[PDB]
Parts: C-alpha cells; structure tokens; sequence
C-alpha cells in the first residue's frame, strides 16, 4: 500500500522492503535448525512457528493485513523478533539445552513453607 | 469575588478566558463543616441465618501450588506450540481526542 | 577631579563596608567550615585543574568582532565629512565582510561547541 | 484506548499567510506575551495566603495529632492496661507497666509514648476497646528539648483534662463511621 | 652497574626499619634466619622498585628470597 | 570436599591475588593521606593495612579468600576514589573506643560478660 | 459467586500449565519443579548454571517474549544448605503475562550475571550482593549501593540483627562522625505472636 512514514516506536526504522527480510530470516532459522538433533523440542516448535509465519508472508502481500494476521505489532517488530530468534538458535546450538538434568538439587530446596 | 469588574476584565483578557466562574478559592460552594449524623449500612454475612463461615471462607480455599516436572518425583515434563496467553490485542485509537 | 572624587567616595564606601563586615561580627574558625563546599561531601580533586572550554573558537572570533566594533565606532564623526560616499561604501564593505566571515564560521560549524 | 500527544497528522501545506503568521510568532515573541499576560492576571487575583496565628487552616474531626489519655464522666481513669495499643504500635512507641490499684482494679503504673517514634497513625485509638487513648487536634506542641517529647501517664492525662472539650466533640462527630 | 646494585639494595634493606642489619648479608635468606613473612618480602620488593624505575610482578618477587637473587634479577 | 571454585584452583593462586591487593593498598596509602587531609602518618596507615590483613590469616578455604579479596578491591576502589570521606577511613583505627579489656579480673570488676 | 472471597477462573491456570510443560520439555538440562499456584502465577525453578540460557530463551523466544525485568530479589532461608533463593520476575507485553524464574545459591556458590541479557539487572545484582552476599560473575561494577561505604555486613540475611553492630554519633575530640558500638536506650521488644493452632490444614506438614 504505502510506506508508513512513522512507525510509532522510537529507534525503529521502517524497512521499506518487507516480505523479503522475513523470508530471509525465517529461511535462515529453518536452515540452522537442521543442525539441531531430531529429539530436541526447540527444533520442532521453532520449525512450526517459522513455517506458520512464512506461510503468512507468502499468502498476504499487504503490510496491514500481514500485521493483523501476524500478531507481533508492526512488521519491524516482527523482523526484530526474527533476528533475535535466529541469534537464540545459534546460542542454543552452543548451549545444548536438550541434555538431561544436571545435578538435581537437595530435597529441602523448593519445599515451602518450611 | 471582589474584583471591581474592570480588574476582572483585565485578568480575564490577559489570561484568555473567564475565570470568575472557575476560581482558585472557595467561598460558599463547599460542603459545610458540621453535618448531620449518618447511618452506615451493613454488608452481607449479616444474614442472621444460612450464613456459616465454612461456606464463605476464602482464606481456606487456597491449596499448595500445582506441580509439573518435579525432579523429585517421576513426572514427564505433534504437540502443537504454546503461548503463555493469546497475544495482547492491539489498542484502538481514541475517538474523543485522538490527535491532541 | 570631580570624577576622581566620586570614584574615591564609592571606593571608600566599599572598603569601609568590608571592614565593618569583617571586624564587627564574631568568629569561630575551624578547618571543617573553611574547606570547599562540594555539597556535603569532600572534593575528589582540586578546582585549579583544567576546565576544558568548548567555545574557544567562538571566543577568538568574539575578539575579532570586538576589533570590528572598534573600527565601526568612529562612524558618528565619519558622517560629518563632505564625501558621504566613500564612508558609505567602506562601511558597507566592512559590515559585509564581517557577515561573510560569520557565515563561513557558521557553515563550517565553528559556532557549534566541541562535544 | 490511546492517543498521540505530539504527532502531527500530516505536514506540507504552507502559503505566504501561514509563513507570515509563523514569522510573526517569531520576531514578536507572541507566545511569550501570553505567559506575561498569565502572570499579570495572577498579580490581580486574591492571594491564597492566611495570617496564620490569627487565622488558620481548616481541619476535620478525624485529624490525628497530639495524644491524650481520657477519663469517664465520673472522672475514673478510662485505660485498663489491656496492652494492645503497644502490640499494634508499628514504631514501638508505647510502653505499659500495670498493677492492681489497691482498689482492686486493672490500671496502669506507666503509660509512656516516645513521640519521637510515633508516626501518628491512629492504630492505638482504633484498637483501644474503651476509647481511652486518642489522637487529638493539637499540632502546635513543638519543643526546644528532646526530653520534653517523651511523655508519660501524667502528661497524657494533662492533655486529656485539657482537650476533653474538643475530643468529646470530635468523637461525637466521627463515630457512626468507626 | 653490577656491584653498585649490591650495596644499593643493601642500603635499602638497612633503611627497611624492621630487619636490624647486624645479622644481614647478601646471601641472607629472609624466611629462615630473619623470620619475615611474605608481606614483609613484598615491602622489600617495593623498596627495590622504588630504588629502580621498573615494575615487576609477584611471581618474580616470590622467586626472590635473598639480596643476591635480587641482584641477579636486576640484570635480566 | 567436592565443591566448585571461584577464581582460584588452590590456595597459592589465591595468595597471589592477596599479595597483589596488599600491593595496591601499600601504594595507595600515601595518596589517601594527601588527597583527603588525614592527620596520620603513612607508617601507621600501612600498619593498619597489615593488621586488617592478619585479622583473617587463619583462613584456608580458597573461596573465602577470594571473596575477601573481592571486598578488599571494593574498599580499595572506594578509597582510591573519594566516594568515602575521612570519617570512613579513620573508622578503621577506632580512635574513640576504649580498649576491650582482654583480662578476667577487669571484666569481673565491670560487667557480667565473659 | 460468593462476594467476600476472590473470583476464580481456570483458563489462565490451564494456559500457564501448558506453557510450563513447554519450558520443561524444551529446556530439560536446567529446569526443576515447574508449578502454578491457586492465584495463577507461573513459577519455574532452575539450576544456577541455567540462568543465562533460560533468561535469554524467555527474552528472545517468539512464543515467550519476556523482555522486561520487573524484580530480581533474594530470599534467605537458613534451613536449607543453599540459603539464598533468587527470583526473576518478568513480563512479556506481547501476551500480557508474567513468569517467575528461580534459582538457588549459597555464600560460596555464586551465579553468572545477566547484564548480557537484561541491563536492568545491574543495580539489582548489586543490591543482592550488598544485602545477602551473593557474588555475581562477569558483572561490570558490582559494588555496594545501599549500605554505607565503610560497612561490614549483609543486613537482609536472617542471621543479621535488626539494629546492627555499629552506631554513629559526632564527637568533639576528633571532630568526626565516629562509629561506636551499639547501645540502645530501649531494647526492641520481640513479641511472640504465632498461635499454637493449625489454621490451614491444607499446608499441614506430616512428621
Ligand atoms: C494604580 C491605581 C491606584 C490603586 C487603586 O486605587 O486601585 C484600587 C482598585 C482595586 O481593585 P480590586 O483589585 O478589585 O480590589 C480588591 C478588593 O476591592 C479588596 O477589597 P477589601 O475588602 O480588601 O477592601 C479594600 C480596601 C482596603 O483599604 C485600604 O485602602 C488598605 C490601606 C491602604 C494602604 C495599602 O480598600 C482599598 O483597597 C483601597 C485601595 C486604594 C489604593 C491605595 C493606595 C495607597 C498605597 C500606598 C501608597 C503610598 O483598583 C481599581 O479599581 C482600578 C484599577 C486600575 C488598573 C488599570
Ligand atoms: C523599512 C524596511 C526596513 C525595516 C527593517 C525592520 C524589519 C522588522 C524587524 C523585526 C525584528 C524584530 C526583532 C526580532 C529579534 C528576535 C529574532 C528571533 O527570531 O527571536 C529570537 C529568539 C528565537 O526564538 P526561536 O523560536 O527559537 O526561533 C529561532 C529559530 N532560528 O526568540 C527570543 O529571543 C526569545 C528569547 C528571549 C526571551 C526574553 C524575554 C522577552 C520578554 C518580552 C519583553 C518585551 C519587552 C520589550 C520592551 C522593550 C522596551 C525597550
Ligand atoms: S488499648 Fe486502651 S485500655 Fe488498652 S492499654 Fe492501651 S490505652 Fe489502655
Ligand atoms: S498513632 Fe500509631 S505510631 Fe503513634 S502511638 Fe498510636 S499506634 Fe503508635
């Protein structure tokens, strides 16, 4: 439609070309989650999410309808969240959160009242 | 209240708007200081019958918190993704004064 | 000598006043009241240290503009000359030159401060 | 619902008239003459101040100030040393030490209030079951000594015998609410 | 340069105010015969850094245990 | 036994940091008696440093030593800067507290305390 | 329907239990004891090694945008050997929800810091170190905030006296605000208020 000269949030630019940056970021997430093992849950859930949002992008070209379908505020907030999820995916690849529990606690640790 | 009708005019012009009606002080339009006695009302649970504290206790209807994935016990944590709640629906722009 | 007298009178007023201010009252001196303020706590260093000035270019051009004032100021006598065209052109040139210099400084961000 | 406070709807409509108006706002300080006129208007209003010692601020019966130990109309001392005014006092300002009076009566041998710990909260008078200690209207009991603001039974009873003519009325006015 | 360091260091020692130099020598250990714990040795090493004009770490300082080792250090 | 470290594999690697801290204090005292006009000599300031060090020489846990080093660095920061005033520094010396009698019979003459 | 008691819903409880299963099965290397209370406040409990990964997850994950730190507390319980229960209250602003991440510590078992995730945690970690004595790794400043500069002690520890061990007053002999030991003209009067009767059978501890 138009270029929405003012996104209401401060410090956030406008991204004259959306429907591309989101494809980039979601494809990158999908391509990095392949390195996760299958039994991991972050892989599955993030794949579900990114596939749904990628389908939303492929479907709707209008930025306003895309926002209202893609409940993340303005499209620039959604793009920021995609970048940040990508960063998280790398960090989780390094951390290996899916492993079993390390050093279960003493018994009287979360028991309350005491 | 006493402004001799020309100083009233001066202040209402320099200000920009009538202030003899909307004054900073209080003369006689205030609730006076000695009043009649009240009769304060009485809330429910004064029913005199069919009112037992075991039925309308709140402080006892609590429970210890429910538990998922306790390492102590043997609890176990296709499955669709989840949110802590549905997304907070966007706010609508005002109608009485949207652009101040 | 009238003017000298007026100024001496004002001088002696000020000095007599300071003499009164110092030798009339009472004194209770001690090191904890005679040390610099700095808002309840003590200073972390001396005040006789560099205070970076961030308008020094503005100061220097103020000096040059002061000289421009000194050059413009003879005009009330320059106007009672017979020519009244050479002085016009020359004052025009002086003021226009000063304005040109101001504009160059402005555009080159000399009137802005050194952040 | 929300609304913008400093967001222009849209720009880019200017003609020589609007330019003249803006250039006259500038170069005449027109939006500053309004401030001058406002302060001038305030010069010609009735000031809100009062000749304090001779005319004073309005208070209500609920106002809670200096303390007092009250009596019954018979003159009997009204406290009974039930010792919960100090249970609830969240500053630990009150002390009591109690004994039988040789008449065979629950009464105090001590009622102190460090009025430098009191926070003037009213909990003591809304906890007393007999309306014995109250928080009265006097707010003009400043002192030149810390030791004067540490009260005992006799000072509180002096306050009560002094301010009963006011406290009885304040209580009569405010009860049916408490 | 070498043998000036000897009496230089030894004068610093003499001024240290806690060693009583009647026992003192260049091969004199600090811990055993003089009974100076690590902090006194650290003070000594600072006195040497004050005599000269080069900083030095604590590992070298703890490798040092007598004035002769100090002298051997100032070369390198 | 079988516990985690903080900054120290062993006690010798903690004494290293201890000596670095003693060094910083020794080199700071002459500047603190000068900047804020203390009325002591540099000798007894450094003796106070060694006293407040030997107040904790019995310790052998590396973790406790590291935490004490941390708190010493905090106090050194506060003292290198003038965040703390002459009052706080001369607080160390106890220039008003009479000496606690370390003798039986004196304690018996004044007080029921041991 | 009863007026005096507080109303009750179930959809919030179910949502938060679902999200608790979510976190529990997505982050098993660290998570212990997810729980949801009568009042619906989700509360995840975490191994201290999992702090940065869990907080980064809840900040940056799409279905959990907990990108605002509200509080960062600590709670001293002298009974348990790992005394200090540390708490992280968060909110999302995308789902209009809160969550609570919890860890545990001790006097000599510190925790990684969170300025790499939430810059708001700087002064809170400083406060926690000052009040309870929990050191935080790779923190920029980590000095006191609230206590006086020359102050020994971690006051909000339960074993610390309310009145302290030092008291201040000015002295003419030295012209300073010296610190004398503590000597009060009126001892704090401890009151023994707890009743000897089980008020709430639901929390009854068996032997
Ligand atoms: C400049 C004009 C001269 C001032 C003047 O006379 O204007 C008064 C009069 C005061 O009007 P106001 O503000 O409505 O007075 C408030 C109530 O009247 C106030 O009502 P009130 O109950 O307070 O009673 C007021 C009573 C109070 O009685 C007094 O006069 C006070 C004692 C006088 C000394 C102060 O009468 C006056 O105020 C008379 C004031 C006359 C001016 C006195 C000039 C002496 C000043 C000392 C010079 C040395 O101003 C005018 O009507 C003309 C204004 C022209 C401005 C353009
Ligand atoms: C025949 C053809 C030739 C004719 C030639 C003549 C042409 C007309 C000349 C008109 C020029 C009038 C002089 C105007 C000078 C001020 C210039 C100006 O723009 O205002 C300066 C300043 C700027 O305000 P700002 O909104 O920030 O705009 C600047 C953006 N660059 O705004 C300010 O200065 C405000 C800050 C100062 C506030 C001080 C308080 C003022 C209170 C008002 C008191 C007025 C009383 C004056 C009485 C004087 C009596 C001696
Ligand atoms: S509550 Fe009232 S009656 Fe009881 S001790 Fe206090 S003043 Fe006396
Ligand atoms: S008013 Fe409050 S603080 Fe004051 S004495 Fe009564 S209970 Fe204590």
């Amino acid at each position: 439609g138009l270029l929405k000269k003012t996104t209401g949030l401060v410090g956030l630019a406008v991204c004259d070309t959306p429907h591309e940056r989101l494809t980039i970021l979601y494809t990158k997430t999908l391509d990095i989650l392949k390195h996760f093992p299958k039994h991991a849950a972050y892989r599955k859930y993030t794949e579900q999410i990114t596939n749904e949002k990628l389908d939303m992008v492929k479907a709707e070209p209008d930025v306003k309808k895309l926002e209202a379908l893609l409940q993340g505020g303005e499209v620039e907030e959604v793009i920021l969240q995609a970048e940040k999820e990508l960063s998280l995916a790398r960090k989780m690849l390094k951390w290996k959160p899916w492993e079993p529990l390390v050093e279960e606690p003493p018994a009287n640790q979360w028991k309350w009242p005491i | 209240a006493s402004a001799t009708r020309v100083i009233q005019k001066l202040r209402n012009w320099a200000s920009g708007q009538d202030l003899q009606a909307k004054l900073q002080l209080r003369y006689q339009e205030i609730a006076k200081r000695t009043q009649p006695p009240p009769k304060l009302p009485v809330g429910p649970s004064h029913k005199l019958s069919n009112n037992y504290y075991c039925t309308r206790d709140g402080r006892r209807e609590v429970v210890p918190p429910s538990i998922i994935m306790s390492s102590q016990k043997a609890l176990v944590s296709e499955k669709k993704a989840v949110t802590p709640a549905p997304p907070m629906k966007r706010w609508e722009l005002s109608k009485d004064q949207p652009y101040l | 000598m009238n003017l000298y007298t007026v100024i001496f009178i004002n001088i002696l007023l000020s000095l007599t006043l300071i003499l009164v201010a110092f030798w009339l009252p009472q004194m209770n001196l001690y090191s904890e009241k005679a040390n610099p303020y700095e808002c309840g706590f003590d200073p972390t260093s001396s005040a006789r240290l560099p205070f970076s000035m961030k308008f020094f270019l503005v100061a220097i051009t103020f000096l040059l503009f002061d000289l421009e004032i000194a050059l413009l100021l003879p005009l009330p006598w320059a106007i009672q000359t017979i020519k009244t065209s050479t002085m016009m052109i020359m004052a025009f040139i002086l003021v226009t030159i000063l304005s040109l210099g101001l504009a160059y400084e402005w555009t080159q961000k000399g009137l802005e401060w050194t952040e | 619902t929300y609304k913008y406070v400093n967001k222009k709807e849209q720009e880019s409509e200017v003609d020589m008239k609007s330019a003249t108006d803006n250039a006259a706002r500038i170069l005449m300080w027109t939006e500053l003459i309004r401030g001058l006129g406002m302060t001038l208007s305030y010069l010609f209003r009735e000031p809100a101040t009062i000749n304090y010692p001779f005319e004073k601020g309005p208070l209500s019966p609920r106002f809670r100030g200096e303390h007092a130990l009250r009596r019954y109309p018979s003159g009997e001392e009204r406290c009974i040393a039930c010792k919960l005014c100090e249970a609830i006092c969240p500053a630990q300002a009150i002390t009591i030490e109690a004994e039988p009076r040789a008449d065979g009566s629950r009464r105090t041998t001590r009622y102190d209030i460090d009025m430098t710990k009191c926070i003037y909260c009213g909990f003591c008078q809304e906890a007393c079951p007999v309306d014995a200690i109250v928080e009265g209207p006097n707010f003009e009991f400043s002192t030149e000594t810390h030791e004067e603001l540490l009260y005992n039974k006799e000072k509180l009873l002096n306050n009560g015998d002094k301010w009963e003519a006011e406290i009885a009325a304040n209580i009569q006015a405010d009860y049916l609410y408490r | 340069t070498l043998d000036g360091i000897k009496d230089r260091v030894l004068y610093v020692l003499k001024l240290y105010d806690k060693i009583d130099p009647e026992k003192l020598s260049v091969n004199s250990h600090f811990m055993k015969d003089l009974g100076l714990d690590s902090l006194d040795q650290v003070e000594i090493i600072m006195a040497m850094e004050d005599e000269f004009g080069f900083e030095i770490p604590d590992i070298d300082a703890e490798k040092l245990m007598c004035p002769q080792e100090i002298v051997d250090y100032i070369a390198d | 036994t079988s516990v985690k470290p903080i900054f120290s594999r062993d006690l010798n690697e903690a004494k290293r940091r201890v000596r670095e801290l003693y060094r910083a204090w020794y080199r700071e005292v002459p500047n603190t008696v000068h900047l804020m006009q203390l009325d002591i000599t540099v000798k007894q300031g450094r003796d106070k440093v060694r006293e407040m060090f030997m107040k904790n020489a019995h310790v052998t846990d590396p973790r406790v030593v590291d935490l004490l080093v941390i708190k010493g660095k905090m106090e050194l920061q506060e003292t290198i800067k003038v965040w703390k005033q002459r009052t706080h520094v001369m607080r160390f010396f106890h220039e008003t507290e009479t000496p606690r009698p370390k003798d039986f019979l004196s304690k018996f003459y004044m007080g029921h305390d041991p | 329907k009863r007026p005096t008691v507080r109303p009750r819903s179930d959809v919030t409880h179910k949502q938060l239990s679902a999200f608790g299963e979510y976190v529990a099965e997505i982050l098993p290397k660290y998570v212990q004891q997810v729980q949801v209370s009568c009042l619906d406040e989700l509360e995840i409990c975490i191994h201290p090694d999992g702090v940065i990964p869990t907080l980064t997850f809840l900040r940056d994950h799409t279905n959990a945008q907990f990108k605002s730190l509200a509080d960062l507390t600590a709670v001293d319980v002298p009974t348990r050997q790992n005394r200090f229960e540390i708490v992280y209250n968060l909110l999302s602003l995308r789902f209009n929800s809160r969550i609570r991440v919890k860890t545990y510590a001790d006097e000599l078992t510190p925790i990684d810091s969170i300025v790499s995730v939430h810059i708001a945690a700087n002064w809170y970690e400083r406060e926690v170190w000052d009040m309870f004595g929990v050191f935080f790794f790779n923190h920029p400043d980590l000095r006191r905030i609230l206590t006086d500069y020359g102050f020994e002690g971690h006051p909000f520890r339960k074993d610390f006296p309310l009145t302290g061990y030092v008291e201040l007053r000015y002295d003419d002999e030295v012209k300073r605000v010296v610190a004398e030991p503590v000597e009060l003209a009126q001892e704090f009067r401890k009151f023994d208020l707890n009743s000897p009767w089980e008020a709430f059978p639901a929390y009854r501890q068996p032997p």
